[PDB]
């Protein structure tokens, strides 16, 4: 039976066929999660920042209002505000970092996963 | 008199629509993602420029 | 009109405007912030009118 060996083969085709583009499709979909995740990691990123920012409004604050009633000022009354506010840029500058960090993994992640896929096509059409 | 469209990513399968003084202005539909091509379509800045 | 701070997107137009308006019936989280482009940073600003 070749007519019956023929349609055997053929689904092989359309398993091979079929079973790539689900791979693309998954990869694909995977990709498109972690992206979001990384939007939402910018966005706490971001919340966490303003946290800092806040906090920071009072605490230089408070170094102004001592300062201004000390009744000395000079350089070392300013020296003490500039290491101050130094440290909040600091500190924002590490949550500014922690996010490159954390989006290079996931670009890394999501450039293996589209390699694996690639192989796996490959493997599917060498049959 | 004016306002904003924030895009934060795109998702293969679903559709998008932009509602604006009782009209659907814009109306895309994202491929399902079999084929690789659709790395555009489902960008932040293609989408936001379709 | 942006109910909660974090519902703003990262990035806007320069002069872009916002306002708050936290709870929607008190007056304890009123305030309004524009975006910044060249430092990409919301700066809370005087508002409209």
């Amino acid at each position: 039976g070749q007519n019956a060996q023929a349609k055997m083969i053929a689904a092989q085709t359309a398993a091979g066929r079929r079973q790539a583009m689900e791979i693309m499709r998954q990869t694909n979909i995977q990709n498109a999660d972690l992206s979001l995740q990384a939007r939402s990691k910018l966005e706490e990123a971001s919340a966490e920042l303003t946290s800092q920012n806040m906090q920071k409004v009072q605490a230089i604050g408070s170094i102004r209002a001592a300062i201004g009633e000390s009744m000395l000022e000079g350089s070392s009354m300013d020296r003490i505000k500039r290491v101050t506010e130094g440290q909040f840029i600091r500190e924002a500058n590490m949550v500014t970092e922690n996010y490159r960090r954390d989006y290079q993994a996931i670009f890394a992640q999501q450039l293996g996963g589209t390699q694996s896929a690639a192989s796996q096509i490959d493997e599917i059409y060498k049959s | 008199q004016d306002g904003l469209i924030n895009v934060r990513g795109g998702q293969y399968g679903r559709e998008l629509i932009v509602h604006i003084n009782g009209k659907d202005v814009a109306k895309y539909k994202i491929p399902d993602g079999s084929q690789p091509e659709h790395v555009n379509n489902t960008d932040a800045q293609w989408l936001a420029e379709e | 009109y942006a109910q909660s701070f974090s519902k703003l997107p990262p990035n806007a137009p320069n002069g872009y405007m916002v306002k708050i308006v936290g709870d929607a019936s008190k007056s304890a989280d009123q305030y309004y912030v524009r975006y910044d482009a060249e430092r990409k940073v919301w700066t809370e600003t005087l508002g409209w009118n």
